[PDB]
């Protein structure tokens, strides 16, 4: 909520430079992964210090340097707030080596950095990475005192690795090494890594060390120092004297850029030299200017008109309330009539068991009853009351009450449409059912698990990042890093991860063959 | 633009209520166009609204035909439009329309549909619909003449040849009322089996809501499986926050609409700036990134604009609390690429009956990077009116990116015991009521317009709207009784402090 101080840790001994035709080596990809973490860390104009450590190197720069130990450890950029010089250095003076080193050895030099730089500085959460192959011998004897500090300097960490902890042209960020086409000094490695994320958070250790592609279609390498939400304060009422203390956080709010395009003149390079004027005149014909004091603020009506006790006579609210009116089917508040750009988690506010006790009550009372509270909503004294749907919600680690806002009988727009499956002129043939059944099992993104009773999801398109970011942050980096040159097209893992995994593609390339023979299209 | 007539009968027949609470079919028809000229002037349309009454003594209209009276011309709605239609409204308003205007007067359907014609000869304006909405619960006006029907039915036929739609907004008659005597073809068919006879105010308001508003596609895009096979869709956007429209500042004297230029001239010379002068610039730190407007609307192009397909994911993944923002609604549009709307029939129908929507990726115009949206199945809902109440096609839902969902905090889940969960479905049952989509209405723009419409006839105070959405909090206290207290005391401790 303050700060957060990173510390990368890559990875780039003689083992990352090895590049399979068709596969990106290792150190490209974690290039791409840490450009992507410092582009957005930098742009968004975040202010959390990044520290680059980078070990394979040839030479050895750190603190431990001392007794001939820690060789291939280059401090390459002690904690400070990032700039430019770090995204130029990624990817021009930033190269393999050939050295293997111990990344353990890497880990104990980056809790040295945080430890010690992190000595006037107040900062909230600490956290490290780490971006290896894990192709190198190592001694664990240190690893007692890693932990043995870890939890006791409060440091997360997260493991990055080119291959997954669960074949074919590698589409790198895409949506597919295979776990035995590794070797068993990786294998090694692997079991240290799963041993060190277990002893720092039990269970949900594993759900730490992504893959490299993994890495680049989600937000984990931001994940554990986002921004904690904003809680809302207030007292969900039914009747007048059953009042419910609680507090709500926002959801799925939508997420835009906070920079516009300022526009500046194209050769002077300045914003101050342009002005914009929006003075008064007629709009009809016989163009006179009229001046400010020959305008006065008015309203349309139909075909009448009213000019404008009037400022106040503004409508009043009732101030901030998170009251009730009445609790229906959940068959009723179908979702095509929801409304807001936004969603709210309500949850019983925090240091009150009695409070949670009742919302849970009311939240399981809702579920099991199978419906929903249409519950009135106003932001705080000076906002628009609104009504919206609050339904229940029962995670196994956490129960809440999901408000959406529900549309009022002048927003929604009641139009009339034919009816398709009543008409006549489109009869039902046999080649809807064969035809569109054929394409319609292929095309599944869901598949049911090795278990063969449960549904995964091939592609979980809630879950990539908002491509327009990552496009809009690498033109910016290369405009900054390239002045004389055109914007680059657009990489190929946002391409990829923007699509289907290619065996959807391929299982369904016949049955689109076959509608378009059977389906006849002709544009006039 | 857009002109109706409301074609009111003002026979004897429509002053008759059935011996019941509800109020008299006049009276619904009269508070019904009161409701839909209040509502066009909430969305700012510009459409022109006319009334008409046939059957009364009086008439005041073009060319002087019998009882035939033209209440209101082709004009926009307005204050005192509004006010002059309520002064028909109650009992009393029955009664003061029986005095200017007498009831129960022969007339002749063809004399009054060719002065509903002449109505929409004078405007000159380019106007894409024509509707006469016909309220009349009477089957057969010229029962008692063949001469009579022929000519109406030679009339309304030429009405629909001269691209005027015909509806007929028939009500509640005793014995109910067969479309079939005499109105089997005067309305303009488009098979659309018919509405059911409007009971109450409810019906025929929602029934004449849902034949006055015309579609007006959000957009229009291809909906592609691939390269090459791509069907012509439209989106249109079924709800939208209707905003309080925003003010006109006028000219002070004479209240005339007035200009806002947009001039942005140098600071230095005074010529003004050719888009191609300038260029966009944007700074971080003490860094500057300049680069041409061109190539900062292209670091942007993903795709063509439009939906294109990319899988069948089963609706159970889809899920309810992953709202981004309001949904769309997808309709084959088959004048672009005939045969679209077969092709949308087939993967609407084998999308129903296997549970699965169609993950898809949608670009809404050039340049602009896309969202993951999910065309949802649905099918048509002919509710017990015979209306259309969820209509057929896809309803399209915006998924949100990793960026959008937050991650909340959270404290132990804390569970209460099954009888604390009895006694709240108790007083859970006690409020449970029928929600319905078009329930609730606006207190800002409802209190806004009132406050306008007082204003607009200089009166004393504004008609507060009496507020909906407020909870009615003493008749729902004194439904619960005693069932809070045996809550709050079964939870809170005594000496709980909720404030």
């Amino acid at each position: 909520g303050n700060k957060a101080a990173v510390v990368l840790c890559m990875d780039v001994g003689f083992t990352m430079s090895n590049s399979i035709p068709g596969i990106e080596s290792p150190f490209e990809q974690a290039k791409k992964v840490i450009t992507m973490f410092v582009q957005r860390q930098v742009f968004a104009e975040n202010k959390d210090e990044i520290a680059l450590v980078l070990f394979g190197t040839d030479g050895t720069d750190n603190p431990l340097s001392g007794g001939d130990q820690y060789q291939n450890i280059t401090v390459h950029r002690h904690l400070m707030l990032p700039d430019f010089d770090l995204l130029e250095d990624i990817e021009s003076k930033i190269q393999p080596g050939s050295q293997q080193a111990d990344f353990l050895d890497a880990l104990i030099v980056s809790m040295d950095v945080i430890q010690h730089e992190t000595i006037g500085k107040k900062f909230e959460k600490r956290h490290i990475e780490i971006f290896t192959d894990l192709s190198s011998r190592f001694s664990k004897s240190q690893l007692d005192i890693i932990i043995h500090s870890l939890k006791k300097c409060d440091i997360s960490l997260q493991f990055f690795l080119p291959f997954s902890l669960g074949d074919g042209p590698f589409r790198l960020g895409g949506h597919g090494f295979p776990l035995k086409g590794i070797t068993e000094q990786q294998k090694e490695g692997l079991e240290i890594v799963k041993m060190v994320m277990i002893s720092l958070e039990g269970e949900d250790g594993l759900d730490e060390i992504y893959s490299f592609s993994e890495s680049l279609r989600k937000l984990c390498v931001f994940k554990k120092i986002e921004r904690h939400s904003i809680h809302w304060p207030c007292r969900l009422t039914i009747g007048s004297n059953l009042s419910i203390r609680i507090a709500a956080y926002k959801s799925i709010l939508q997420e835009r850029v906070k920079k516009t395009w300022t526009v500046v003149d194209a050769k002077t390079l300045k914003k101050e030299d342009i002005q914009k004027e929006t003075v008064y005149c007629l709009n009809d014909d016989d163009e006179t200017e009229v001046l400010k004091e020959d305008i006065i603020q008015g309203f349309r009506y139909g075909s009448d008109i009213v000019p404008f006790d009037e400022e106040q006579m503004k409508y009043k609210s009732e101030g901030k309330c998170f009251s009730v009116l009445g609790f229906c089917k959940s068959s009723q508040v179908q979702r095509r009539f929801f409304m807001g750009n936004q969603v709210l988690k309500v949850f019983a506010a925090r240091d009150d068991e009695a409070a949670a006790v009742a919302l849970s009550s009311l939240i399981h009372a809702l579920d099991d009853l199978d419906m929903v509270a249409i519950v009135r909503y106003a932001y705080d004294k000076r906002a628009n009351p609104q009504v919206g749907v609050a339904f229940p919600h029962i995670k196994h680690n956490y129960e809440c009450l999901v408000y959406v806002q529900l549309p009022f009988m002048e927003d929604l727009r009641q139009y009339m449409f034919s009816s398709l499956k009543n008409s006549k002129k489109y009869a039902p043939t046999e080649a809807q059912l064969n035809a569109v059944d054929a394409l319609i099992d292929s095309m599944s993104l869901a598949k049911k698990d090795e278990k063969t009773d449960t549904l995964e999801d091939l592609f979980p398109t809630t879950k990539i990042p908002n491509p327009r970011f990552q496009r809009l942050f690498q033109c910016l980096l290369h405009r900054a890093l390239h002045p004389r040159e055109p914007l680059p097209p657009i990489q190929q893992h946002i391409w990829n991860m923007l699509n289907p995994p290619a065996e959807v593609t391929t299982k369904s390339q016949i049955p689109l063959s076959k509608i378009k023979t059977l389906f006849p299209l002709i544009e006039a | 633009r857009d002109s109706l007539i409301f074609l009111v009968d003002a026979s004897k027949a429509m002053f008759e209520s059935q011996s019941e609470d509800e109020l008299t079919p006049f009276d619904m028809s009269i508070q019904c166009i009161q409701s839909v000229y209040i509502s066009k002037i909430i969305s700012s349309d510009r459409d022109l609204l006319a009334v008409v009454f046939y059957g009364t003594e009086k008439d005041k209209n073009s060319v002087n035909f019998k009882n035939i009276y033209v209440l209101q011309e082709l004009d926009n709605p307005g204050a005192k439009r509004i006010l002059e239609l309520d002064q028909f409204k109650g009992q009393q308003g029955q009664k003061r329309f029986q005095d200017m205007m007498g009831h129960g007067s022969d007339y002749s359907l063809s004399e009054v549909l060719w002065v509903c014609a002449n109505l929409f000869s004078d405007v000159q304006f380019k106007m894409s619909h024509k509707r006469i909405m016909l309220f009349t619960n009477e089957d057969n006006p010229h029962g008692n003449d063949s001469a009579k029907a022929s000519r109406a039915r030679t009339k309304a036929g030429d009405l629909r040849d001269t691209g005027i739609f015909l509806d007929l907004m028939h009500l509640k008659k005793p014995g109910g009322f067969d479309i079939s005597l005499f109105y089997r073809d005067i309305i303009s068919i488009a098979l659309r089996v018919h509405f059911e006879e409007s009971s109450k105010l409810e019906d025929l308001l929602r029934k004449v809501r849902a034949k006055e508003t015309r579609k007006r596609a959000l957009s229009r895009l291809k909906l592609k499986l691939n390269k090459d096979i791509v069907i012509s869709v439209g989106i249109y956007n079924l709800v939208q926050k209707a905003l309080k429209p925003p003010p006109i500042k006028l000219y002070r004297e004479t209240n005339e609409p007035v200009k806002t230029k947009t001039r942005t001239f140098n600071t230095s010379t005074g010529g003004l700036l050719l888009p191609s002068d300038t260029k966009r610039s944007q700074i971080y730190g003490s860094r500057q990134i300049i680069l041409e407007k061109e190539e900062t609307e292209e670091l942007k192009r993903f795709d063509d604009p439009g939906l294109m397909l990319m899988g069948f994911k089963p609706l159970v993944l889809l899920k309810k609390h992953h709202y981004l923002r309001p949904s769309l609604f997808v309709y084959p549009e088959e004048s672009l690429v005939i045969g679209s709307s077969t092709l949308f029939s087939a993967l609407l129908i084998k999308c129903l009956e296997k549970e699965v929507a169609a993950l898809c990726r949608y670009t809404p115009r050039r340049n602009i990077p896309p969202y993951f949206v999910a065309l949802v199945p649905q099918e048509e809902e002919l509710d017990d009116q015979k209306i259309q109440v969820t209509p057929p096609g896809f309803q399209l839902v915006f998924l949100p990116f990793a960026d959008d969902k937050r991650k909340m905090p959270f404290t132990e889940k804390i569970m209460a015991t099954p009888e604390q969960v009895g006694k709240m479905k108790a007083i859970v049952e006690k409020l449970r009521f029928t929600y319905r989509s078009d329930s609730f209405e606006n207190p800002v723009l409802q209190q806004h317009f009132r406050n306008l419409e007082a204003l607009a006839l200089d009166l004393m105070e504004p008609e507060q709207a009496v507020d909906l959405t407020l909870p009615k909090v003493e008749a729902m206290n004194k439904r619960l009784g005693s069932l809070v207290d045996e809550f709050k005391e079964l939870v809170y401790p005594p000496d709980y402090n909720p404030e």
